[PDB]
C-alpha cells in the first residue's frame, strides 16, 4: 500500500508562546546559565522538514528533547495557526513522549533545587491554550 | 508487576483519564477554504504519502499528527466505503498504549479514543523501560 | 532574518538574465508583502532574502513572525531563480493549506536543470494562486528603487533584458502547457 | 541598532521607581519617533535603545540612518533614569542646533548623584524644547503595550506608583525653580 | 583667553555616501580582502565626541586615517546636514591633511597593482558633492 | 630647495589655487532658525570652549571646523566691535599653509583665503618632512 | 547470520600528509577564500566511529566527500598506521567513490579557471604512498 | 550504449587494470603480535559485527574496508573449512563493479579480483548514472 | 587539544573520591605518556583532557598526531569516573591492534550506572595489558604536583581518602572475579 | 634638565601569583559570571610600555584599576623578577593609589554580598610575598 | 575637619604607619651583574629619560618606580657630589602624601621616608576628594 | 602564544632574502631557547612568533611563563628582518638588566629604512652579548628542519643565497664599523 505512520504528539500552540519559549531558553543558555547544558541544535540538522528546532537537554543519563513545529494545519480555535511541539524524553534508541504536567516536574529533579528574574523555562507554562479556557 | 500496574495506571493516572475522556476527534484542515472542497483534498491525503493529517481532540490543545515513517499505523480508506478508520500505536508516559478511531469522510467529524495495549506489552523492554519509573516511581 | 536592502553590484551578479549566471548555487528573493486585517489599517512589509534554501527561509519567517488569522496577504516574491524541484515540494503545500496568500513569483531567470522534475514542479506550484510571470522593466526598476542602495542615482539597465525577456518568457508557456 | 522590544522581566529590573534601583549602571530608553515629512503621509518609528551611554546611542542612530531635511520630528523618550549630567552636555546642544525636534524626555526615575552637575543640567537641558516630564500609569502602561512581551496579557501594576510619582515629581520643580 | 583652535578640514558630504562608504571598506575588510590591512576601529576608542569612526590605514611606513564626523553643523546646500570627513596622514606624530584628489592616488601606491565586483574604495567617490554641481 | 620650491607649488599646484580662489566663507550654523538671534549664538560661541564652529567655502563641500584644543589658532572678538577675525595655521598637502579671514557678525557673510606660511616653515621636519614627497614627488 | 558489509574503497596514507590536508584546506577555507565553499563538518555529526572529518564539498548539482579515516588497521609498509581516507561522490541518495587522479580532474571543473602562494588542495598529492615508490 | 561502454572501460580505462591487475592481497591485520595468534583474531573478528576487515593490495597503498553495515556482500566460513571466500559490490566510478578474492586463513596470504558486475547493471539508474559522465564523458 | 594543567577549584570538584558527585555528566583524565623510541633518547608527554567523550578525545589526539613506528609508550591515564561501558567498547579495539601501548588506568571514582553492561566492560578492556588500579596518597600527590596549578603549597588531603580507597577497591575485585 | 618623574606605588609579586591571578578574573569574567563587569582590556591599548594588562573594574560612579608591570627590575629576594602590580582609583581625572588590605575590601562594597568553587579574586591574596614571611 | 583629620591618619592609620617605619630603602637594579658595575649604571639612568629606577623598602615586597612623565617629583645629582636626593609627591589612600629619601650613590644602600605633605594639600579637590570618604569613612 | 612550526609557503614568502621583500608590514622569529637550570638538567624550547610587535611578543611570553631564577637560557633568535629602531629600544634594554641570556640574532634580511635611526639602534643592541649575524646555508637547512612542516623532503635551495649572504653582510660590518 504505501509506508506506516510515525505518530508524535503534538500540542499546537500559538506563535507567541514560542516566541517567549526560544527567548527563556535562549536566556537561560548563553548570557545567564542557571540550566547551560542545553543543547539548541538549529534547523537543518533534521530531517523531518516540519521541524524547526529540537531542544535536546541531557537529563543526566539520557536526553530529553522538546521540538518545534511549524506549518502543520490549522486548528479550531482560530489562533492555532500550525506550530506546536512534542516533548520526548529518549533512552538510547527507546523513544517515548511525556506529560507536560510532569516534564517541568522532570526538568524539576535536576534542574533547579533553588517576581523571578526571569522566571525558568516551564513547558507547562507553554503549553496551556489561552483560548478554549 | 510491571506490565499489570502500569495497565492500573490507565485505570488511575488522570492524565491518561483526559487524554481518554472518551472525547470527539475531528479533522481540521484547510478550514478557510469551504466546506465541500476539503473532504477532496482529505481523501486526497489519507491514502499517499508526502503528506500529514492532523486529529484535534474538539476541546484542548491537543491533536495527533500522522508524518510519513521516512520522516499496527494505518490510514486506510478499505474499511468501510466513504469512512476511514485510523489505529496508530504510541509509547505515552513511557507506556506503550495504542490510539484508534473513526472519523466520517463526509462531515469531518468522528470519534477516537486510546486504549492501553497489551499485546506488544511483552515487547517493552527490562531495564529501561523502567527507566521512566526511576523518574515517574522515583520522584526527588 | 529579513534583510533589508543589497548593495548594487551583487544586484548586477545575480538579477542580471544571461548566460554567465550558471557558476554557483546561491538564490535571492525580494518580497513586497501587503497585509490586509480586516477593520484595521493597511501595513506593509518589505525585504530581501539568502540563504536552507531561500524561498523555505521566506516561509520559516513567515509563518513564525508576521502571520496572524484573519488577514489577507498580497505576497509578491521576485526571484533570481526559479523555486527549486524540491522547494516548488515545500512551499506549494503552503498556500494550498493558506488561502489569503496571493503569493506571485515574478522571478527574473529560470532554472538550468532543464528536466522533468522541475516541469510539473513550477506547474503544480501553479494552481493555487500563485501567479508565476517573468519580471520585465517594469518590475527591475521597481526592485531598483526599492531594494537596491541606488545612491538615489536612476535605473541603469543592460541592453538586451527586452529580448531576455521574451526568450524566457516562452519557457514558461512551454512547461504550462 | 535600535532594539524593538524588551522582555518584561528587566522591565521591572529597570523601570520601577523604587529605592532598590542603585546598584548597576546601565541606563534604558524607548523612543516613539513620529516624522512628519512636508507634502508627504506621516510615518511612524519606535524601539528600545541601551548600552557609550544610551541616550547618546540614541542620536548617533538618529544623526546617520533616519535623518533628512524639510522635516518635523516629534521625539518622545522614555528613559529610566534621567539623562547623565555629561549626556545632557552632548544631547542639549543637539536640539539646539536641530529646531524641528521636539523631543520630550518624561522619564521614570530621576538620578541618585544628587550634586549641582545634575541640576542646571537639566535646566540647561529643557530651553530648547525639551519638556521634561515624570511619566505616569497613562504611559507606563503606554509602554507596556508598545515596547514589552507583554503575552497578549493586561498591564500589572506595582501598587505605590501613583505616590512614587509625586515625591519624584517634586524633586523636577525643585530643579527648575 | 581660551584654549586654541585645532583645526582638521572637513569635507561635509551627504548621509548616504557616508553608508555606502562603511559598507564598502567593511566589504573589502572581512568577507572580501582585497585590502584586508584596515583597521576600523570602533566609537568609543576616542576622545573628541564628534567622532564617529576612523579608518586606521597602514600604508608602508606610517597609518593615513579617514575619519568620520557627525552632528558638525548643518550646511549650505539643503543636504549637508553635520557629517563630513577628514582625511588625515600622520607619520610618528607629524600630521598633514591630504587632498582628495590626491588621497585615492596614495591608496593606489599599494592598493591596488589590478560593473566590477565591486568597486574599490575611493575617497574621490566619497566626497563629491552632488549639490553645487 | 625644499621649502622654495612647495612656496612655488602654491604658485602651481591647482588644488592650492582651488582652496584659494580668494572666495567667500559663510556661517552656515542654525539655519533653520530665524536670521536675528543666531548671531547671537555666534557671538555665544566664539570665545567660550566647548564648541565648535563651521566655515563653509560657498561654492563647495568644504569647510572649516575649529576644534577645541582639548578634543597661532584664535578665534577673537578684541579686535573689531561687531566683527570677529580669523586665523589659524594648518598642514595641507604636507606643507604649512595658514588660513585667515573675516567674517561680518551680523551679516554672516563674510570673506577668508589661505596664504602659505613662511615664518614656522623652517619648524617643518627634516627628513619626514619629505616623506609626504616619498608620495608626492615619488609617484609609482 | 548476521550484518552486510558496507564497503569503501579506502586508500591509507600517513599520518604527516593528512596533518598537511588539513592545513591547506583550512587555508583555502577562512583565511584564503580561493575555494570557500566546502562545508568540513566536524567529528561527532557521524554516526560511523571512524570518521575523523568529512569535507563535504558541494561540486554544482551535487556534492562530492572526502573523509578521514583513524585508527582502521596497521598496514603492509611500516608507516600506515591505520588512517585512510576514501573519496565518494554522492548524487541525492545515489553514491559513487572516484579515482583519485580524476577527482583532482573534478574539482578541476569548478575550481580553479587560474612556487605558488599556496597551492591548491589536490587529493593526488595526499594519496601518493612515500615507501612504495 | 551505456552499460555495454563502461563495460568497454573495463577494457580500455587504466584504472581499472590497476585495480585488476590480477594482484595479491593480504590481511594486514595485528602485525605487531606474533604470527600464529592473528589468525584467530582474524578467525573471530570474521563472522562476528562491531568490527571491521582490511585487505591491502600488496603493492599499492589500496585498501578494503568491511565497515558493518549499521555504519552480494557476505564474509562467510561455510565455503570451504579453514578458508574464507569474500565478495562485494561496490560503484566505482560511478559504475557497478563487484570486488571478490579468496584469502588463505592459515598464511593470511591470498588473492583477490575485480570483475564488472552485470547483473544488477540493469538497477543503475536512469539519468543521474549519467550525472558522473556529466563529468567523465564531459570534460571541461 | 591536550590541556597542560588545571587551577584546583576544579581538581576538588571532579577528582574526589566521595557520594557529592552524581551531577553532572562530564570527565577528565590526566596521562602521562612516556615514548620509547628505539636507538633515540626517551622523551615525555604529559597533559589533561575533557570533553565526544574524553577517554576517546585521547585516541584521536594519540593516533593523528604522535604516534609513530618502531616505539613502545607507557600510557598512564588518572580518570575520574571509569571508561564508559560504550567507551569501554571503544578503547579496548585499540590496545588490541597497537601492542606497544601498556597503558594504565589508575583511576580515582568508580562509575555510578551498577549494572552488566559495565562490568565485563571494564572486563573485557582488561586482558590485552589495561592494568586497571585505583589511585591512592601515592598518586592523587602525583596529580598534585604534576597537573595542577597548586601555588607551590604542598599537597591538601581531605581526610578518609584512605577508606573511599578501599571500598571503591573492592568493587573492582568484585567485577574482576 | 629632563622631564618629571610619575610615582605609581608597584607592588612586586612572583610570577605566578600574576598567572593565577588573569586565570581567576578570566574566570570570574566569561564562564563564570560572579563579577561579570571587569573591563580587562589588552596590550597594545595603553602608552606605557611596561603594562601587560589593566583591570578597569567600574565601581559604582568611577573606575579602580589593578595593572600589571613586566621586565621593570630585579628584586630584593631572589624571585622579585620585574613583574609587578599598581592598584589605582580614579574619580573623573583625579588619580590615587590605594592599600591592598582596604582595596579587597573596597570590591567587597559591591561584589560580592554573599572549599569554594572557585574563591572569589581578592588583591590582597595576590600582594602577599613568599619570600619575606 | 578635612585636611586636618587625614593629617591625623598619619598619626592613626596603620597602613601609614608599615609605609613610614623610618626602614631603610635600596637599589635592587642589574644584581646578577657584579658590584661596582651598576653604580655607573644606576648614575647613567639617574638624570636621562628613557627609564626607569626601584627602590625596595628592604624588608617587603613594596617598590617606588619612577616612570617618565611621557608614559615636586626629582631625580638629581646636583645636590651633593657622589650622592643623589630623591623626592615625589602622590596621593595613597586619597591623601596626598609626599615620599622622600636618600640613597647612598657607592654602596646603593640608603634611607627614606614618606611625610605627609601639607603644601598643596588645599590643592587636593572639593568633593570628589571625599569620594574615597565615600568608601573610607563610609564602610557598609 | 609561541607558534610551534609553519608551512612552506610563508616561509618562502617571508624568508627569502631578495628585493621582492619590500611589500609588507609584518615580521616573524624563530627562536632556539636552551634554558640551563643548574644542578639540574638542560631541557629545551623552540617555536615561531609572529604579530604589537614580533620581538616584544617574544618577551612577554619570556618574562611571564618561562624565567626562573639562577638559571642560564641561550636564546637564539631567527628573524627574517632586523629588530625595529624602536624594537631595539626595548629589547636591549632586557638583555641589558639580565645577563644570563645569551642572545643571538642571527637574521636573514635587513632593514629596508636605510637611516641613522637603526645604524646606532643595531650597534647598541649589540655591547650587551646580543651576537648579531647573517644565517646562512647551514643555517637556513636548520630552520628547515625543525620549523617548517617540511613533509620530511630534504631541502629546497634558492640559488643565490650564497651571494645575498655576503652583500647582506657586507651592510652589517658598514653599521658595526
Ligand atoms: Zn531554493
Ligand atoms: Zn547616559
Ligand atoms: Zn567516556
Ligand atoms: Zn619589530
Amino acid at each position: 500500500m504505501e509506508n506506516r505512520w510515525q505518530v508524535m504528539i503534538v500540542w499546537q500552540v500559538d506563535r507567541m508562546r514560542i516566541n517567549t519559549w526560544k527567548r527563556l531558553v535562549k536566556h537561560h543558555m548563553y548570557i545567564s546559565r542557571k540550566a547551560k547544558d542545553w543543547f539548541y541544535r538549529h534547523h537543518y540538522e533534521s530531517t523531518n522538514p516540519k521541524i524547526s528546532s529540537e531542544v535536546h537537554i541531557p537529563l543526566g543519563d539520557a536526553k530529553l528533547v522538546i521540538t518545534t513545529y511549524w506549518g502543520l494545519h490549522t486548528g479550531e480555535r482560530d489562533w492555532h495557526l500550525g506550530q506546536g511541539v512534542s516533548i520526548e524524553w529518549r533512552k538510547k534508541r527507546y523513544s517515548t513522549q511525556v506529560d507536560p504536567d510532569l516534564a517541568d516536574q522532570l526538568i524539576h529533579l535536576h534542574y533547579f533545587d533553588e517576581q523571578i528574574k526571569p522566571p525558568l523555562p516551564s513547558v507547562r507554562k507553554l503549553t496551556e491554550d489561552r483560548w478554549n479556557k | 508487576r510491571v506490565v499489570p500496574d502500569q495497565r492500573s495506571k490507565f485505570e488511575n493516572e488522570e492524565f491518561f483519564r483526559k487524554l481518554s475522556r472518551e472525547c470527539e476527534i475531528k479533522y481540521t484542515g484547510f478550514r478557510d477554504r469551504p466546506h465541500e472542497e476539503r473532504q477532496a483534498r482529505f481523501q486526497n491525503a489519507c491514502r499517499d504519502g508526502r503528506s500529514e493529517i492532523a486529529f484535534v481532540a474538539t476541546g484542548t490543545n491537543l491533536s495527533l499528527q500522522f508524518f510519513p515513517a521516512s520522516w499496527r499505523e494505518y490510514v486506510d480508506l478499505e474499511r468501510e466505503a466513504g469512512k476511514v478508520y485510523l489505529k496508530a500505536p504510541m509509547i505515552l508516559n513511557g507506556v506503550c498504549v495504542i490510539w484508534k478511531g473513526w472519523i466520517d469522510l463526509q462531515r469531518l467529524d468522528g470519534m477516537g479514543c486510546l486504549e492501553f495495549d497489551e499485546e506488544r506489552a511483552q515487547q517493552e523492554d527490562a531495564l529501561a523501560q523502567q527507566a521512566f519509573e526511576e523518574a515517574r516511581r522515583r520522584t526527588r | 532574518n529579513p534583510m533589508e536592502a543589497m548593495d548594487p553590484h551583487i544586484f548586477y551578479f545575480h538579477f542580471k538574465n544571461l548566460r554567465k549566471a550558471y557558476g554557483r548555487n546561491e538564490s535571492w528573493l525580494c518580497f513586497t508583502m501587503e497585509v490586509v486585517k480586516h477593520h484595521s489599517p493597511v501595513s506593509w512589509k518589505r525585504g530581501v532574502f539568502r540563504n536552507r534554501h531561500a524561498e523555505r527561509c521566506f516561509l520559516s519567517w513567515f509563518c513564525d513572525d508576521i502571520l496572524s488569522p484573519n488577514t489577507n496577504y498580497e505576497v509578491t516574491w521576485y526571484t533570481s531563480w526559479s523555486p527549486c524541484p524540491e522547494c516548488a515540494g515545500e512551499v506549494a503545500e503552503f498556500l494550498a493549506r493558506h488561502s489569503n496568500v496571493n503569493l506571485t513569483i515574478k522571478t527574473a531567470r529560470l532554472y538550468y536543470f532543464k528536466d522533468t522534475d522541475a516541469a510539473e514542479g513550477l506547474r503544480s506550484l501553479s494552481q493555487e494562486g500563485a501567479s508565476v510571470e517573468i519580471m520585465g522593466y517594469k518590475d527591475f526598476k521597481y526592485c531598483w528603487e526599492n531594494f537596491v542602495y541606488n545612491d538615489d542615482e536612476p535605473f541603469k539597465p543592460w541592453d538586451g533584458l527586452d529580448y531576455n525577456f521574451l526568450d524566457l518568457d516562452s519557457k514558461l508557456q512551454e512547461i504550462l502547457e
